[PDB]
């Protein structure tokens, strides 16, 4: 019988800092034990700043930044060149995806870039629509192993200060781009490590007031 | 386009008059008049054949007297072909009913939906109206014996004793005039026969211009009969009651 | 929605409606009502599947009383048995049926008798003397193949039901929390607050 | 007279009335130019008011990131063909990755406009639109009529007074088409050009409306103090 | 189906199949509205051209929409039963859907729009229909009188009329209903109905209809003797 | 919901300095049956693409069809059709893309792998694959079926990177993909020796290459195998 | 999902958690499962997290544009029934949600709808819902009374969120705390169980099962 | 007779000229944009001394920050609303955030023209939308049936239209406060309308971006009626 999905691999990756925000992806393209392209690139600038990746089936994943994108130039056309907001993007996304609620989209969705008071943003989906904003999300293949981590180095999770009898927790604070960078390349050098599907290159999208910045480095290829 | 020839059949006059209903009402007052009265004891049905043809076969025909279910009937008034288009949605709206509440349709509501689908064609759907007054007699066992009168226009009303057709107006005075609440059926059967006889635009009234009937409780014990009279037994009602 | 029983004596009609409505291994409720007024002489209990139930009840409600105040007065018990029965018929031929079980229990007014129908969720309807569905009539109907007489009174039959409720509580596996009872009859529906 | 009921009926001598009395209406809408050199397109269009309380009406619609129109006459009847040609440009993009040529763009509501005349109960379009864009053959200009005439130009004008414009580009021709690689000239001739269809107004900030588009330039709109310059 | 704009606009600016639609309602039997400080009364004409009726059966001109909302009008009789009808339907709807049966306002407002929509529909004509809708809110005491027309405008009246030879009843109204105190009991409310009616109708017979509403589902409609007192009372205070 | 019937196994692929190659063998299996022998599963568009195809042969047709009528439309009322507007690699495969996914979409695909390979208007290399599921990639060499499994390997030896194709000539590349081949005919129980081979060059433009056999291959040394582990004789 | 909300002398608390799982894989522990429909009417969200999300807000917006048409706030009541009718459209299509509709009007005073994907509607004192309600259940049930004070009314909810995220393993994260009175909605506050746990443990003196 | 979409042969559509005819029949409506809000004031005009004059809706919210008054056949406005109240609520839902006062009344436009033979004829009502949002502030835009709406800093609709709009172009400034435009409102109704002015008669109401839309009371418009008389007597 024809399955209609199949899965990609890859993993993706979104932190939010003070006045920045970075999308991360691996640009491995996988099908079972075969490697269909090193450099495959899904994390798009959609404009007004908004920054996406739709990880999982990568034919679900393409229509949907492809219908994103869209949405984004008709909320020009319809309402006066007016910005998008991140928080209207991700209302919009979640009816894109609600609406194939009954045939859904395959695919773990993370968006990135400013909130109208100029602070970093991340919101992460499900296949089916139910989003929420975040200071850290990991999605994809390598997700269950890049999380934890996340929880640990970025919200400092079960990290409480010395000498105080694990009573007073370690304080929470943003972080700069070049530390948040270093989590991203130590989150995906040690997924490449351990996960199959994940390696070959890493490409992150960097969101700040200026624009959109890339940055590209190489991941193992075994 | 079409708009050059449509009549525009559902529209008002400046004077608030739908032009189809009145001219429809113009068309009905030139057929056959036919008459209804209400007794405490049953309803008597009387309606004039349009002018008879000797070589018409009179006993197997039906112009005017129409049966709906067994506890209803209607006499027509207009175009016998519009007129049969509705009773035969009548007679299906009867059996729906029926076969919903196991129940005999009451004969308001019989009445109501058949009047209700002429309306529609004065309000919608650019279609002329039905050419067709009703005289409704009926039994249930809500309100027991019943008149009614339904018109193209779809309004409906209840009466005690009716004419549609020709000569409705000196009918009406025919029948105000000698009418009495505590009438029993062989009165009003009499009383029918004695309007139209004056009314008729014939020369004299003869059993093969005319269709008559009655619904009785004549039947044994509580329950009603409908009696569609036959040649020879209107020949004898108009005899014993002294017309020809 | 599990239990409802129906019993029909000399002058009226009795319903009995179980109050538990459960969902997995939680009783959500112990006070719920499964029953909705058609007309002022007529009552109809219902049971089955969870959402259906009251939908279908409260469909059948809004048309009867549509009817009534169109026509200005009040359809028989038999009219409206016979309304429900056709709805269910239509139902189980659909895309989805309705799957409810009712009793309608009603006091006909001209003829001066109370009245019980059995409709089961397939349009299958009876008049009985008395009624249950579910699980509950493979106790009651036996119970009352013994202890029921046709000239009994509202209070006869009301100690009747209680000797159902009784025998259901000791044998049932599981916990109806009791019954609210309601009484139909030419005064009309009322509810008996203590049982 | 006894021809111009519907737009199905034709007159005597071959003539649709309901086409003509649809033309009819761009001739009373506020003048609107187009004109193009090698490497630009620029629309310039002079918006209209109710009075001086009211704001004026926008002429201008962009279409694609590398075309839009000016319009004349029923606004909201350039609504709906702009909506039109922005869905077409759309669906070039989203199926075949193809910027829609400005030709096809024509012919596309060239052939919407006609069904308009030939159907029952229907009425044609009202307005007239100047469409300009830069697509794989450089810069065009495009001047569409409800009648569903669409033609190819290199400088035109439409609305009230349109042929003192349209003289003055037929003399300007050799000039303005030569203007490449630089936008507030070409821009400048057509203010001039609008300039010539002028009576008792004049050009002031809130009242000239400016589009350019071009072979580094996206399709771009200036309206309010950003068209002070060139006054 | 059947498409023709029937009702368009003129020159002048006016609906012509909308105000021909108002010709049909003044040549209607007259049917008046007043309400009181606890009740509403629906006064209605009924023409005595027509002997050998059957009132039993007839259609009263008063119906009730629910159990706490009536609905009185002046026009094609054919005509308000599609209207009535549909207020019917609605108000089980609503009853299903909100838990709570609707107000004299909502349903009011259905019914306008249902006429209104009718006046820009193709291939309808308007409803030659003007309604009084009276009643009581769900859990109110406060009258509740509000009147449609054709082309789908609707307000409420402290009392008001329709029909034939309702601008002589209006006259009446205007001058004797006070806004700072109307009729304080049901008898003063009836009375100043009738006595509205016996400016027009004719003979205080079988040709007038009045129907009480007070709160909480409170309608009953009167007898003819019961109506007869006042036209009887009335005509005594009268000559003086 | 279909099944394949009549099928074609690998198409092959790879970028090089001035263009793009592909090669595909002419077979049309009926499963285990060899049963046809002269298909044709490379189709040009134009002077600037081929369209290689594997999978079901009545899909196949169907595609060449619709592509056969994307250059009849363009040329409708088009002056240009020669030249500036004319049909590129990346509107033909944007197309098939499209189509793919919705085929896939209503529960109803064309049961095939596509190869869009090509050469743009400004001379940009165009390589990209699109299958059933509307799954699309690209990549500096691309394969489907077991061209996938042993192609892409022996490719990717030339061409590792992005890097390596202004350093890859039109013979390396070539001598490549005819040793894919060999290699395809050895192990693929679905393929065939016989087969075409098509480059697309920015300078030279579109050199068609049919009626290609495999050839120089390694036998011998079956004689020498004996048995399956003791036998002698 | 663990949610409970009961009525009592004071008004409503509605208490819920705030995990969110795929599996056994905690997929967050931030999830918002209270919707501020208005300033009287909240909703509560278990199952599917997108199908209460969606449908929720959706509510919310056929709620406004009732107060537009009607004048009116809507009825707890009349709300809840929108939403029972919507899901029981989509009856058999697969929808999981389990969902309470707490608010207050001047007609029906504190009012409480329990309402699921399979169409029950049910009007009540006391709910909770989730596949943490049991544990939710037993404490709640075993310590509540209809004269809880406002301040013991919103501690019994918050320590029966507690026992469900200790003991079912699919509920946790943090407590999120409303309080509904006649003025409308009072939000009190987020309480993470990871100190919350420990603070109670020592203050009461429960958990005795656990090693302290 | 003749077709519904038919155009003159001076390039008009017969039926949209003539509902504006119908629409200069209409009770008069004004607004006035300030920066510190719109105001919307309109004329009742009761038929009778009878009808009870707070029943008469002719100023109505679309959104809490987007405000509607109307003037003709007012009927017809109802679906109007009814459309623009859901394409509010429903762009908030699509985009967590208040919709923009110009694309509601290009929402409520793109209804105007849909006739034919859709509906079956025009609107006979013309709208005052007023309202504010954070990108082009407080605004007012006339909603006509032909599909054309216009931005104004005021605005008058109805029977004294012309009067009252020639009034209100000597009377604007820039610098207009809420309370001087309230009480222009109420200047212009009562030297346009038949009856005298009061509180009864004629019906305010605002936009602020700090409270949102809001219909005044009758007490409240009284007080303003009073201050008005009061500071004409003054010079
Ligand atoms: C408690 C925690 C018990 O669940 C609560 O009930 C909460 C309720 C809150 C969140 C509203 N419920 C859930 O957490 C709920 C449980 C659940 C899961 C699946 C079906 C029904 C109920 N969780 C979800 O809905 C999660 C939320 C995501 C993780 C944020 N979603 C999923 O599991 C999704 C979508 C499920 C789905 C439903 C209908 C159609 C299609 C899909 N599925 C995935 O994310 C799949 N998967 C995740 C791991 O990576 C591979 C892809
Ligand atoms: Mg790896």
């Amino acid at each position: 019988q024809f399955n209609p999905y199949g899965d990609n691999g890859g993993t993706i990756l979104g932190i939010a800092g003070e006045d920045f925000a970075v999308l991360a992806g691996d640009t491995r393209n996988i099908t079972d034990y075969s490697i269909n392209s090193r450099y495959e690139p899904k994390v798009f600038d959609c404009g007004d700043n908004i920054v996406m990746s739709a990880n999982g089936f990568a034919a679900d994943g393409d229509a949907l930044v492809k219908r994103f994108k869209n949405s984004v130039k008709w909320y020009h056309f319809d309402h006066n060149d007016k910005k998008l907001s991140i928080n209207s993007a991700a209302r919009n996304i979640q009816h894109l995806l609600y609406g194939k609620r009954f045939f859904p989209y395959y695919v773990h969705t993370i968006i990135a870039g400013l909130d109208e008071d100029g602070k970093g943003a991340v919101y992460s989906f499900d296949p089916v629509g139910s989003y929420e904003r975040e200071q850290c999300r990991a999605g994809g293949a390598a997700a269950s192993l890049i999380m934890p981590f996340l929880d640990n180095q970025v919200n400092f999770k079960n990290q409480y200060e010395p000498g105080t009898n694990g009573k007073v927790k370690k304080p929470l604070k943003y972080l700069s781009v070049e530390e948040v960078i270093k989590l991203v390349r130590d989150s995906f050098t040690s997924a490449t490590e351990r996960h199959i599907q994940v390696g070959d290159g890493l490409e992150i999208l960097i969101v700040t007031k200026d624009g959109v910045r890339k940055e590209f480095y190489e991941l193992k290829r075994d | 386009g079409s708009r050059r020839y449509d009549s525009r059949t559902t529209i008002f006059s400046p004077e608030g008059r739908l032009y189809q209903v009145e001219y429809a009402l113009e068309s009905i007052s030139h057929a056959g008049t036919a008459i209804g009265i209400m007794a405490s004891d049953g309803i008597v049905l009387a309606a004039e054949r349009k002018v008879t043809s000797t070589l018409l076969e009179q006993d197997t025909s039906t112009e005017k007297l129409y049966k709906l279910n067994d506890k209803i009937a209607v006499a027509v008034a207009g175009l016998t072909a519009d007129a049969e288009i509705l009773i035969n949605t009548a007679r299906i709206h009867a059996q729906n009913y029926l076969k919903t509440y196991n129940e005999d349709i009451p004969v308001e509501i019989l009445v109501r939906r058949l009047s209700d689908i002429k309306q529609g064609y004065t309000q919608h759907g650019g279609l002329r109206p039905f050419g067709v007054s009703f005289i409704y007699a009926g039994y249930d066992d809500r309100y027991g014996y019943q008149l009614y009168t339904s018109n193209p226009s779809g309004n409906y009303t209840g009466w005690k004793a009716i004419s549609v057709g020709a000569n409705t107006s000196a009918a009406q005075t025919l029948l105000q005039m000698d009418y009495k609440d505590d009438m029993k059926v062989d009165d009003a059967i009499e009383l029918a026969l004695k309007t139209l006889s004056k009314t008729t635009d014939s020369s004299a009234l003869t059993y093969d211009r005319l269709e008559f009937a009655t619904i009785r409780k004549g039947a044994n014990d509580g329950e009603v009969y409908q009696k569609i009279f036959k040649p020879q037994e209107i020949k004898d009602i108009l005899v014993k009651t002294g017309i020809t | 929605m599990d239990i409802i029983l129906g019993i029909r004596v000399q002058d009226s009609v009795i319903l009995a409606s179980s109050k538990a409505v459960t969902r997995g291994i939680s009783v959500l409720k112990d006070s719920d009502d499964k029953t909705r007024q058609l007309s002022p002489h007529t009552l109809m209990s219902f049971a089955g599947e969870a959402g259906d139930t009251v939908q279908f009840a409260e469909y059948i409600q809004a048309n009867i009383q549509l009817y009534s105040i169109r026509e200005d007065y009040e359809l028989s018990p038999q009219a409206v048995s016979s309304f429900v029965r056709q709805e269910l018929a239509k139902s189980i031929r659909s895309r989805r049926p309705y799957q409810v079980n009712v009793l309608i229990g009603g006091y006909d007014k001209k003829k001066n008798k109370p009245e019980l129908y059995q409709i089961d969720y397939l349009g299958t309807k009876v008049e009985l003397p008395y009624g249950a569905h579910g699980y509950s009539g493979f106790y009651t109907f036996s119970l009352l193949d013994h202890h029921y007489r046709p000239d009994m009174t509202t209070e006869e039959g009301l100690d009747l039901l209680k000797l159902c409720v009784q025998e259901l509580e000791k044998r049932m596996p599981m916990d109806f929390k009791g019954v609210i009872v309601k009484i139909v009859d030419k005064d009309g529906i009322r509810q008996v607050d203590d049982f | 007279n006894n021809y111009d009921g519907d737009t199905v009926t034709f007159s005597p001598t071959g003539r649709l009335f309901q086409v003509e009395y649809a033309l009819e209406a761009i001739k009373q809408g506020s003048v609107t130019v187009g004109l193009r050199s090698n490497t630009h397109a620029v629309l310039v269009a002079l918006k209209r008011n109710a009075d001086e309380l009211s704001s004026y009406q926008k002429k201008i619609i962009k279409c694609d990131e590398h075309m839009g129109l000016s319009l004349a006459g029923l606004a909201p009847d350039a609504r709906v063909l702009s909506n039109y040609l922005r869905q077409q440009c759309n669906y070039s993009s989203l199926v075949f990755n193809r910027k829609l040529a400005v030709e096809r763009a024509g012919h596309l509501l060239c052939d919407k406009a006609q069904k308009n005349t030939q159907s029952y109960g229907g009425r044609p379009y009202g307005v007239g639109l100047l469409i300009i864009g830069y697509d794989k053959s450089g810069a065009h200009l495009l001047e569409f009529q409800p009648s569903g005439n669409v033609t190819e130009l290199y400088g035109t004008a439409i609305g009230a007074r349109s042929q003192g414009a349209k003289t003055y580009l037929e003399r300007t021709l050799d000039t303005f088409i030569k203007i490449d690689g630089n936008p507030d000239e070409l821009i400048k001739a057509g203010v001039e050009a609008i300039s010539q269809s002028l009576r008792d107004e004049s050009l002031t900030v809130d009242n000239l409306s400016i589009a350019i588009v071009g072979k580094d330039t996206p399709f771009t709109i200036y309206d309010g103090e950003a068209v002070a310059k060139y006054i | 189906g059947y498409d023709r704009a029937l009702s368009i606009f003129s020159p002048d600016g006016h609906i012509f199949q909308v105000e021909y639609a108002l010709e049909a309602v003044k040549r209607g039997t007259c049917a008046v509205g007043v309400k009181g400080k606890n009740c509403v009364v629906l006064g209605c004409e009924r023409r005595s051209t027509l002997k050998l009726q059957d009132t039993r059966i007839t259609p009263s001109k008063v119906s009730k929409i629910d159990s706490h909302v009536v609905l009185s009008f002046s026009g094609l009789n054919a005509d308000s039963r599609i209207l009535i009808e549909k207020a019917r339907v609605e108000a089980q709807s609503h009853r299903l859907t909100l838990e709570d049966p609707v107000t004299v306002e909502y349903l009011t407002r259905y019914v306008a729009g249902v006429q209104q929509r009718y006046t820009q529909s193709g291939g309808v004509r308007p409803f030659g229909v003007s309604t009084l809708i009276a009643g009581f809110d769900p859990r109110d005491d406060e009258p509740k009188l509000y009147q449609t027309e054709p082309s789908g405008i609707y307000s409420s009246w402290s009392a008001q009329t329709i029909g034939r030879n309702s601008k002589t009843v209006r006259e009446f109204l205007e001058k004797n209903y006070d806004r700072k105190e109307p009729p304080a009991t049901v008898e003063e409310c009836v009375k100043l109905t009738v006595r509205s009616l016996l400016e027009v109708v004719q003979t205080g017979a079988k040709n007038i209809e009045i129907t009480v509403v007070k709160p909480d589902s409170d309608i009953v409609a009167l007898s003819s003797e019961e109506i007869n007192q006042y036209v009887t009372q009335i005509e005594q205070e009268k000559q003086e | 919901t279909q099944q394949p019937i009549v099928t074609g196994t690998s198409v092959i692929s790879m970028k090089y300095d001035n263009g793009v190659i592909i090669a595909a063998d002419n077979l049309g299996s009926y499963g285990s049956l060899l049963r046809f022998n002269g298909v044709e599963r490379l189709i040009p568009v134009g002077d600037n693409t081929v369209v290689g195809i594997s999978g079901d042969i009545s899909d196949m047709q169907h595609i060449e069809r619709l592509l056969k009528d994307l250059v009849t439309e363009n040329a409708y009322d088009n002056p240009l059709a020669d030249a500036e507007e004319a049909l590129e690699p990346s509107y033909i495969f944007e197309y098939l893309a499209t189509v793919m996914y919705q085929r896939r979409s209503k529960m109803n695909p064309l049961w095939n792998a596509i190869i869009v390979a090509g050469v743009q208007s400004n001379g940009d290399q165009f390589l990209r694959y699109v299958n059933l599921l509307g799954v699309t990639y690209s990549s500096p060499t691309l394969a489907t079926g077991f061209g996938a499994h042993m192609a892409n390997p022996l490719l990717r030896k030339v061409v590792d990177r992005e890097s390596d194709i202004p350093k890859t000539t039109v013979q390396v590349a070539e001598e490549a993909i005819v040793n894919a081949m060999r290699v395809l005919y050895y192990r693929d129980a679905r393929s065939s020796r016989n087969f075409s081979l098509a480059i697309i060059d920015k300078n030279t433009g579109l050199t068609f290459k049919k009626n290609l056999q495999v050839e120089n291959m390694k036998w011998d040394f079956a004689k020498d195998i004996k048995g399956y582990g003791t036998q002698k004789i | 999902t663990t949610t409970l909300a009961f009525r009592f002398q004071g008004g409503i608390i509605v208490a819920v958690d705030s995990r969110a799982t795929a599996g056994n894989w905690v997929a967050s522990q931030t999830v918002k499962k209270v919707i501020e429909i208005n300033p009287f009417l909240l909703g509560t969200m278990a199952g599917g997290a997108a199908d209460c999300q969606f449908w929720e807000t959706w509510l919310g917006s056929q709620c406004r544009l009732h107060e537009l048409r009607e004048k009116e706030r809507i009825s707890v009541a009349a709300a809840s029934k929108i939403l029972s009718n919507l899901v029981y459209q989509y009856k058999g299509a697969g929808l999981s949600m389990g969902t309470m509709i707490c608010g207050y009007t001047r007609k029906e005073g504190p009012t409480i709808y329990y309402v699921d994907s399979d169409g029950t509607r049910l009007k009540g004192d006391i709910f909770c819902v989730g596949s943490g309600q049991t544990f939710a259940y037993g404490v709640l049930d075993s310590n509540y009374k209809w004269d809880l004070s406002v301040e013991d009314a919103l501690y019994l909810g918050k320590r029966s969120i507690l026992a469900a995220a200790h003991r079912n393993a699919y509920s946790g994260g943090s407590v999120n705390l409303y309080h509904v009175t006649e003025d409308g909605w009072i939000y009190h506050g987020n309480h993470d169980v990871g100190e919350l746990f420990w603070k109670v443990k020592e203050e009461e003196g429960s958990f005795n099962n656990v090693i302290g | 007779d003749r077709g519904v979409s038919t155009f003159s042969p001076e390039g008009r559509l017969f039926q949209v000229e003539y509902s504006l005819e119908a629409i200069k029949l209409g009770s008069t409506a004004i607004g006035i944009a300030t920066k510190e809000g719109v105001v919307l004031g309109v004329e009742k005009r009761a038929t009778s001394p009878l009808l009870e004059s707070d029943s008469i809706e002719k100023i109505v919210e679309i959104d809490r920050h987007i405000g509607c008054a109307m003037s003709g056949l007012t009927a017809d406005a109802r679906s109007m609303i009814e459309h623009a109240r859901t394409a509010a609520v429903t762009h908030n839902l699509y985009y967590d955030e208040d919709i923009n006062v110009e694309s509601l009344t290009q929402s409520v436009c793109d209804l105007a023209l849909r006739f034919g033979e859709l509906m079956s004829r025009p609107f006979g009502v013309a709208l005052l939308i007023a309202g504010h949002d954070a990108d082009d502030g407080y605004q007012l835009f006339h909603a006509e049936p032909s599909g054309t709406f216009y931005r104004y800093n005021a605005k008058a609709i109805g029977s004294g239209s012309e009067g009252a709009q020639a009034e209100l172009l000597n009377e604007w400034h820039s610098s207009l406060t809420l309370k001087e435009a309230e009480l222009l409102v109420l200047k212009i109704l009562k030297q346009v309308m038949e009856e005298k002015l009061d509180e009864n008669n004629a019906q305010l109401s605002c936009i602020t971006k700090q409270d949102g839309f809001k219909i005044y009371d009758n007490e409240k418009t009284a007080e303003l009626i009073k201050e008005l008389k009061e500071k004409e007597a003054a010079e």
